[PDB]
């Protein structure tokens, strides 16, 4: 079975230390090897301040948003 | 420990630059942050470096009544006070050319001196002190006072009296002792002071350690106060008439309360400040007795806040757990501390000039404004480290799982709130009030002064109203006889608080206009704008979004590199070190609106202020242009005069000030490029390569460099204005 | 009469600060030929400043000791066209303003990338836009209640 | 000297590595990512601080981490 | 990989400048690069001017570390040649330096083990309170 | 001989002091042990 | 015109069209009512 | 005082045009620039109007020599590169004849 959300799910993130905390994402695409420590990939709409609109995060630092 | 020079610190220690030199001495007080510390050897260094503190603090004031004994004209000036000048010290330049020591030679004195306008004179008038040899003995117990606090403070770092980490972590014990002896005791034997020989000074008789035994401050002596006849010492308040220092309209009371000045003086009466420091006895006595400490009677101050949850969790969890993340937390305790004492200075400051507690102070107008300076300034920079202490604390001391939900932690989780708010307020306050200033300097610039926005401070006369200020036809609870105000103190103190707030020569509470209005919301734009930049410091000193590790890099640290767009100036330090910017600002506007008002008051044209405080060109032209005349005059190509040390302050002042901004504005990496260059040089110029430097010369440390470029302008801003408020103040004595 | 300022009209430092500029003006004005141009647009500025005093006389402005007319911003009503009703009539147009960039901020906000519109303002989707703002309160006051004023994250 | 610590966040990117210009950083086998690479830091006593490496890192907010700390002549970028 | 063993190969065709080692190289360690050019060419030299690289073994002796990697990154970009520096002591011991493997170090090369390297995300890095009193630090755990 | 004594301290201690200071926290400055 | 109505739809061309029509709007009131200090229309 | 520029008298700044003198209220320039106009002997406002359009209709054809320059016909790095040329031409035809043309209107 394919692990974590879909590869257009929408997402949000539950991580501290990221600039899209408790911001929407969606999941361009989860790594199903049960080794990569961060497979959720997720597209954010707006840059953080390094230009960047992605970033892998994990399973438990991610909240599949009901919208 | 280590090696070289920190040894506190092996890290600086094993630095081949001159960079250890400077942060060896910048760190030599950060106990926190040195090896091999424990809490109680922190606890211990610190409670030395207290003991330390408070011997320094004696030696200088037995340096200024040594100097005031020694070279002072004090046994004089307690004959004329207000006609005869104060001397600081004398001195002994060999720089000094022949009329030099023709123009400072001062107050009738041998030689060249210096005029005490830090109110000493004043203050030991007023407190007794009489002879020179009264104050050489005052500096020879300071001197004995000094000695023991250095006793103990040695004492206190041996091995046998060495107190344990949980002796300074015993919270109620200390604040039962402080609240009941340090705060009570105390103003109970300031009480006695002002009972035995104060007001006995001020009516004559000098009751001194020879005598005092078998004097009688009171004629009955302490049946009043057995009997409870207490109203017997408020039987003869030597009214209106008392000349200070003779017994011509004297009194035998001790402690009634009257309210107002001294008519003579200007001041505060003895008896009212005896029955002050008697009152706030009894009450800071009765407030120690609170805390338990080991009687089985009192407060645990941790159920105080763990029981101070509110019911519907409007805060969260409330209180809970804020004993430990304060008892176990100095920089909590440091921030709180001087919060408290930044403002309790500024309530001194702004007492001080309005109910003026010593004989002849607000006779003399250079005192007065170099002591509300002073303690604004202090203030500021003690309000300033209250903050930059509750971020040293948020970074070093705060540990989120400790106290999870309660009424601290909420600040981090809403602390944007705090931060937009706060940048609403300031960001209001100064387009407002720029945009009036600046209407005002454009409607004079026109020619049409009546098209100023002059917004009367209507909320502020109205206390005034309320205090029994008859100058605005308000009739409120004081300024209305027909009020339950006026019929239940017109019988104790408001004869003379009215007769004194009434009189429009003295300080107290002023009367105000548009131009009190206009700098009064200068002034709130300076509070707020201050408090954003410290707020948004200490709340972002764990982390941001630009920066979420911020608490690994500690308080201190340059910057987070280029990248993310740029992280210059993101510590919580850079936030303080913007903050003294936007601090030093502020005071300077409190401080020249308290100037001009009061040397508008001095010299007698209210209306000159009234007229021309609205709008900037008046700051500009009536206050720094017009009272800076007889300044920089101090010293002209045909001579010279006193102010020539003001004036030549007052440009070093403009010169630091000045040189804080190369450090500011230049920073680093065109210096190290530059020292570079001058390393090659050393290395290869004849005659020069036998001297060879043992630390490497690198250039300034980025955050030291904003530290010292801080301190260049501050030093220079506290110079300038000091030179100029006493050059000015001084040269014409309103 | 309130803070102890005399009105304007009955002021005779009003007075006597009207006469100071009128003079000043007309010490500016012998320097000109009576039908030139010069002494025209002096005397347009003369009769200018004559009924702007006139006019802080009727509005019943205060006037201190110092003779300017001071604003009374505490809530009474004889003052109140000194602060609250040009006050109201900031807060109508600022919360215009307001009401209207957030708006469109909200019209756009669902385009693919939203912001080559904030640096290319569609004109009509302004010119939409900038009326809605006219009756903003009622809008906003509904928002508020319909807890559409403020996002739930 | 200085202390650049890394973390597992990282993507193999070797961006870090190619903007170093001290060789602090090379990149090791590893099994936590897409690129099957984590960037070590063995050569910190020759770490500068430069922080390129960090700004060159593409991260959510960083896997690279420089700490800055104890100064050397290594350190302070000195040539003399 | 065994190292490449610095011998006493020539130098580029150099009139000197002012970028020298001047004391850390008397007293302190100081650096040396070699790079086998094909052809001779002019090459910018950290240390300010121009320089010529023969053909063959080349070899350049430098202040600091970032000088050596600096010619090497433009020398394996522009030139495409591969180099090596190394860091000798003023008592000798040449300690090779930049490879360390053979591979450049933007290649995963197996054997070089894990140091610098922490198995938590940035963010659950505890307190300084959990390390205060403590040598550790809040990124060593 | 009391108003001789400024210019026996104001040397001591702006000059001599000084010299004194410099000197002994130079030496603390370069020290190894 | 063409790709003109997007360059006038510009951020900077629109605010000086904008702040230049208002601000000869105020402009204007100020000539039509000079030296204002209170709204008296009620 | 040369004053060549005056206010509108809307929000008070028509105090803005003092007493320069000639029966003119303005602002007292500082460019120099009647200076320059008696050193070149203008003696009448239809002069300086009349140049005023002779540098308007300068500037469209600065303008129009841009547009043309760039978007019509416009040189290649054969051009710009040979400076024997452009050196021999900006000395003997811009600032030779130039100062020749002006010492003409001059004498
Ligand atoms: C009643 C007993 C008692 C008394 C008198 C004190 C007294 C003191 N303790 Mg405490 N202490 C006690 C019991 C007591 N302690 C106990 C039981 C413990 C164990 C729990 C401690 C533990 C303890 C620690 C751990 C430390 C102290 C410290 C201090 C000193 C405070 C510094 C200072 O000068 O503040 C002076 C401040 C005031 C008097 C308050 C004045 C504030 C008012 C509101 C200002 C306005 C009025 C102003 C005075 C007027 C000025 C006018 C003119 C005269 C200038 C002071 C000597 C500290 C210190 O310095 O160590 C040496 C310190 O570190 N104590
Ligand atoms: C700590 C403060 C302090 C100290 C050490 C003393 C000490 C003394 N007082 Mg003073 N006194 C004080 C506060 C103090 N008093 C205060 C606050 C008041 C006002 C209520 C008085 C009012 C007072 C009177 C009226 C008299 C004394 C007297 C005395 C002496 C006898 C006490 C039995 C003794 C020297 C008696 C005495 O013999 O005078 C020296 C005396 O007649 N005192
Ligand atoms: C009761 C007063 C009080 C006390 C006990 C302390 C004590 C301390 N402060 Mg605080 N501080 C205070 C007032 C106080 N400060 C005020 C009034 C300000 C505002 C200007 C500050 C602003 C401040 C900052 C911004 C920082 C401290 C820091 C520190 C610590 C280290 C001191 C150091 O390294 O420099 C010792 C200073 C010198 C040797 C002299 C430096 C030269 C100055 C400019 C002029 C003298 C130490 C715990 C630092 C800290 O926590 O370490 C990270 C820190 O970063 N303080
Ligand atoms: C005269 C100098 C000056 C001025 C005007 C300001 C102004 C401000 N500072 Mg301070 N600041 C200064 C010096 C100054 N600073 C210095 C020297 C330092 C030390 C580095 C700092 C450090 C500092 C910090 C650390 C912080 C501030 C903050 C602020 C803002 C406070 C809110 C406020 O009053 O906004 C009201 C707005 C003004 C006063 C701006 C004045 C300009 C007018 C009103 C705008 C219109 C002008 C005109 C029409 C534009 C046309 C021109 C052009 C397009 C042709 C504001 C922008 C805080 C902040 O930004 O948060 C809100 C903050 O956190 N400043
Ligand atoms: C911190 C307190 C303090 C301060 C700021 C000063 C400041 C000064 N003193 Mg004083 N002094 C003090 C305490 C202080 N003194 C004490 C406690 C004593 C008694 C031992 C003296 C005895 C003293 C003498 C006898 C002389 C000075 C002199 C001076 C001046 C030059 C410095 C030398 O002094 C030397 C410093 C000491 C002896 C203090 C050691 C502690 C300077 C104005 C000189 C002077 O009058 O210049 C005009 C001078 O001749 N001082
Ligand atoms: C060339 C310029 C120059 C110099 C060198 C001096 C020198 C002096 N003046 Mg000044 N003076 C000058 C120009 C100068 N004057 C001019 C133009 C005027 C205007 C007319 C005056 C007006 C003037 C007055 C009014 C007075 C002096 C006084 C003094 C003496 C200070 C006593 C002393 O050394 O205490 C010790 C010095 C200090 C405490 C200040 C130094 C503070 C340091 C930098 C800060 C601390 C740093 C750190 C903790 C320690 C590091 C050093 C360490 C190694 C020890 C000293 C001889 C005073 C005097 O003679 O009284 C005794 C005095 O009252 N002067
Ligand atoms: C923020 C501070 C501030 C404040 C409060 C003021 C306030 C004022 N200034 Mg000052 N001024 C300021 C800053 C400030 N200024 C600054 C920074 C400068 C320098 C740039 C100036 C320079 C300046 C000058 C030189 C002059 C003023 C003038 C004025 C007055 C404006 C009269 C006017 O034309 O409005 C009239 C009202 C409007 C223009 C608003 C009209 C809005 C439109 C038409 C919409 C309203 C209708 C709407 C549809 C709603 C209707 C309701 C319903 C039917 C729908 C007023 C007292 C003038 C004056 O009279 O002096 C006292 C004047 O001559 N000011
Ligand atoms: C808006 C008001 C205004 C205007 C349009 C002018 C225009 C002029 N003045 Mg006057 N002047 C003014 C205000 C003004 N001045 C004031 C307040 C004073 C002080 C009393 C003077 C004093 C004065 C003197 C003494 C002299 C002039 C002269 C001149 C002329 C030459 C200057 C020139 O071309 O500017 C060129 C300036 C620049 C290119 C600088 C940059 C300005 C930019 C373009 C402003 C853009 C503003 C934009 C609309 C809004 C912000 C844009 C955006 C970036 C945010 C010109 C006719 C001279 C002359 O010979 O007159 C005939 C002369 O001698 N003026
Ligand atoms: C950062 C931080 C910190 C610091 C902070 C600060 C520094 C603060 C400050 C603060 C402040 C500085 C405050 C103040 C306040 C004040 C108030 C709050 C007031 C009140 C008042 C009242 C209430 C009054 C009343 C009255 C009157 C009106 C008069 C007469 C009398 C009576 C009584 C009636 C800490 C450490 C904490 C912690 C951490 C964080
Ligand atoms: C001010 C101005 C203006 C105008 C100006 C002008 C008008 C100018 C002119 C100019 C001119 C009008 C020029 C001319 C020139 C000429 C020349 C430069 C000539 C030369 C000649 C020669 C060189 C000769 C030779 C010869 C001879 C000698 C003889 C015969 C033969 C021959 C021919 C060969 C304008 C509007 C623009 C505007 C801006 C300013
Ligand atoms: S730059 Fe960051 S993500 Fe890329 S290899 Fe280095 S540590 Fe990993
Ligand atoms: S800071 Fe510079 S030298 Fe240090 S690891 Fe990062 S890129 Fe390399």
């Amino acid at each position: 079975p394919p692990i974590g959300p879909k590869r257009g799910s929408k997402v949000k993130i539950l991580r501290r230390e990221s600039y899209w905390f408790k911001n929407v994402g969606s999941v361009v695409a989860v790594d199903q090897d049960p080794k990569t420590r961060y497979p959720v990939v997720v597209r954010f709409a707006k840059v953080n301040y390094a230009n960047i609109s992605t970033n892998n995060y994990a399973l438990d630092e991610v909240e599949e948003v009901a919208a | 420990m280590a090696l070289r020079f920190p040894r506190f610190s092996q890290g600086l220690a094993q630095d081949p630059t001159t960079r250890r030199i400077w942060f060896g001495i910048a760190t030599a007080h950060d106990f926190e942050s040195h090896d091999d510390i424990t809490e109680e050897r922190l606890y211990q260094n610190i409670f030395a470096s207290h003991f330390g503190q408070l011997a320094i603090i004696f030696l200088w004031t037995s340096g200024n009544l040594f100097h005031v004994a020694w070279q002072g004209n004090f046994e004089t000036w307690v004959q004329d006070p207000l006609h005869v000048r104060p001397i600081a010290h004398a001195i002994w330049d060999p720089h000094f050319g022949q009329p030099a020591v023709e123009a400072f030679t001062r107050g009738g004195a041998l030689g060249p001196v210096n005029i005490a306008y830090s109110g000493v004179y004043q203050w030991w008038y007023t407190i007794g002190l009489r002879t020179n040899e009264d104050l050489y003995t005052g500096a020879l117990f300071l001197l004995f006072l000094s000695a023991l606090s250095l006793i103990g403070g040695w004492l206190h770092l041996q091995p046998k009296w060495k107190p344990r980490v949980s002796w300074f972590k015993n919270a109620e014990s200390r604040l039962n002792h402080h609240l009941s002896g340090l705060f009570g005791v105390s103003s109970l034997a300031w009480t006695g002071h002002l009972v035995h020989v104060a007001i006995p000074a001020s009516r004559g008789e000098y009751v001194r350690w020879n005598n005092f035994l078998n004097v009688l401050p009171h004629p009955q002596g302490l049946g009043p106060l057995f009997t409870g006849q207490w109203n017997l010492y408020a039987q003869n308040p030597d009214s209106s008439s008392h000349l200070f220092g003779t017994s011509q309209g004297s009194g035998t009371a001790i402690l009634t309360l009257l309210g107002g000045f001294h008519p003579q003086t200007q001041s505060l009466w003895l008896t009212d400040m005896a029955h002050h420091h008697l009152a706030i006895a009894i009450l800071f006595l009765i407030a120690g007795h609170m805390y338990r400490t080991n009687f089985g009677i009192g407060h645990s101050i941790k159920d105080l806040l763990e029981a101070h949850i509110p019911p519907g969790g409007r805060l969260g969890r409330g209180h809970k757990g804020l004993y430990d993340t304060i008892n176990n937390s100095i920089h909590f305790q440091l921030g709180l501390a001087l919060a408290s004492l930044g403002v309790i200075t500024s309530l001194v400051a702004q007492h001080m000039y309005s109910l003026p507690a010593y004989a002849f102070i607000a006779q003399d107008f250079t005192t007065q404004a170099a002591l509300y300076t002073h303690h604004q300034y202090i203030a500021g920079f003690i309000m300033t480290g209250a903050f930059a202490h509750g971020a040293i604390f948020f970074i070093r001391d705060y540990n989120p799982e400790q106290n999870e939900d309660n009424v601290l932690a909420r600040m981090l989780d809403h602390k944007e709130a705090i931060i937009s708010h706060l940048s609403w307020a300031s960001l209001f306050l100064g387009f407002h009030t720029l945009g009036l200033y600046v209407h005002n300097d454009v409607m004079l610039a026109f020619g049409t002064p009546e098209k100023q926005i002059l917004i009367e401070p209507i909320f502020a006369q109205w206390i005034q109203s309320a205090h029994g200020k008859t100058s605005y036809g308000f009739d409120v609870l004081l300024s209305s006889t027909s009020g339950p105000a006026f019929n239940a103190g017109r019988s104790i103190w408001l004869p003379g608080w009215l007769n004194a707030i009434n009189e429009n020569s003295n300080s107290l509470f002023l009367t105000i206009g548009p131009g009190d209005f206009l700098v009064h919301h200068a002034i709130a734009l300076g509070l707020h704008t201050t408090t954003l930049i410290l707020v948004k410091g200490a709340l972002d000193a764990r982390g941001s979004k630009l920066m979420p590790d911020k608490k690994d890099f500690g308080y201190s640290f340059p910057c987070d590199g280029p990248g993310r767009g740029g992280t210059c100036d993101i510590s919580a330090w850079d936030a303080f070190y913007l903050a003294v910017f936007w601090m030093l600002n502020t005071i300077g506007w409190v401080t020249f609106y308290w100037h001009w008002k009061h040397i508008t008051l001095w010299q007698g044209n209210v209306s000159q202020f009234n007229e021309s405080s609205t709008y900037l060109m008046g700051w500009l032209r009536d206050y720094l242009w017009l009272n800076s005349s007889q300044l920089i005059n101090g010293y002209n190509p045909f001579g010279m005069n006193s102010l020539s040390v003001w004036a030549w302050m007052f440009l070093f002042g403009h010169l630091v000030w000045a040189t804080g901004f190369m450090f500011l504005i230049s920073w680093r990496g065109y210096w190290q490029e530059l020292i570079e260059t001058l390393a090659w040089a050393h290395e290869r110029t004849p005659l020069a390569n036998l001297i060879r430097w043992k630390d490497k010369p690198v250039a300034l440390s980025i955050v030291q460099a904003r530290l010292v470029g801080l301190a260049h302008f501050s030093v220079g801003y506290i110079f300038t204005y000091a030179a100029f408020l006493i050059a000015s103040t001084s040269g014409k004595f309103g | 009469d309130i803070s102890g300022l005399t009105p304007c009209k009955d002021s005779k430092q009003f007075a006597k600060r009207e006469k100071q500029q009128i003079k000043k003006l007309e010490s500016s004005l012998k320097l000109y030929a009576p039908e030139s141009a010069p002494a025209l647009a002096l005397n347009a500025q003369i009769e200018k400043t004559k009924r702007r005093f006139d006019n802080y006389g009727k509005y019943g402005l205060l006037c201190g000791s110092d003779g300017l007319p001071h604003l009374i911003v505490n809530g009474d009503q004889r003052h109140w066209g000194e602060f609250i009703t040009p006050g109201i009539l900031f807060l109508y147009i600022a919360g215009w303003i307001g009401w209207v960039g957030r708006s469109y901020l909200i019209a756009i906000s669902g385009e693919k990338k939203p912001a080559m519109k904030e640096i290319i303002i569609d004109v009509p989707l302004a010119s939409r836009i900038i009326f809605r703002g006219f009756i903003w309160p009622v809008a906003a006051y509904r928002e508020f209640l319909n807890g559409d004023l403020i996002a739930k994250d | 000297s200085h202390s650049v610590k890394i973390y597992d966040t990282c993507i193999g990117c070797t961006q870090c590595v190619r903007a170093c210009p001290t060789d602090v950083l090379e990149m090791i086998p590893w099994d936590g990512c897409k690129a099957k690479q984590i960037a070590s830091a063995p050569r910190t006593e020759d770490c500068v601080g430069c922080k390129r490496c960090e700004s060159a890192c593409p991260t959510d907010f960083l896997s690279v981490r420089v700490y800055l700390w104890h100064e050397t002549t290594r350190s302070m970028g000195l040539a003399y | 990989t065994p190292p490449q063993l610095d011998p006493n190969t020539p130098s580029p065709i150099f009139a000197g400048s002012t970028g020298g080692l001047l004391r850390k190289a008397q007293v302190e360690e100081f650096y040396v690069i070699t790079w086998n050019s094909p052809k001779e060419q002019i090459f910018e030299m950290p240390t300010g001017g121009a320089a010529i690289m023969r053909e063959g073994p080349n070899l350049l002796k430098l202040a600091r570390k970032e000088q050596c990697l600096a010619l090497g990154t433009r020398l394996r970009s522009k030139y495409k040649i591969t180099y090596q520096f190394y860091r000798v002591f003023p008592n000798g011991e040449v300690q090779y330096l930049h490879p360390k493997d053979g591979v450049y170090p933007e290649k995963a090369n197996p054997g070089r083990e894990g140091v610098g390297l922490n198995m938590r995300s940035i963010g659950k890095n505890v307190s300084p309170i959990e390390v205060k009193f403590t040598g550790k630090q809040s990124y060593d755990l | 001989t009391f108003n001789n004594l400024p210019s026996i301290f104001v040397p001591l201690v702006g000059l001599v002091f000084p010299a004194i200071a410099m000197a002994s926290l130079f030496l603390h400055i370069q020290k190894n042990k | 015109m063409r790709d003109l109505k997007t360059y006038l739809s510009v951020a900077p061309v629109l605010s000086t069209l904008w702040f230049g029509s208002l601000a000869g709007l105020l402009i204007e009131i100020n000539r039509l009512f000079p030296d204002a200090l209170t709204f008296p229309f009620f | 005082g040369p004053s060549a520029q005056v206010v509108w008298p809307i929000v008070g700044q028509e105090i803005l045009n003092g007493d320069v003198g000639g029966g003119f209220r303005g602002i007292q320039i500082t460019s120099g620039f009647f200076q320059i106009w008696r050193a070149s002997g203008i003696t009448s406002e239809l002069q300086l109007y009349c140049t005023a359009i002779g540098a308007l209709v300068f500037a469209a054809l600065m303008l129009f020599a841009g547009w043309f320059h760039y978007h019509k016909a416009a040189p290649k790095l054969a051009w710009f590169q040979d400076v024997e040329s452009m050196l021999n031409h900006h000395l003997a035809g811009l600032l030779g004849l130039g100062s020749l043309s002006w010492a003409g209107h001059q004498v």
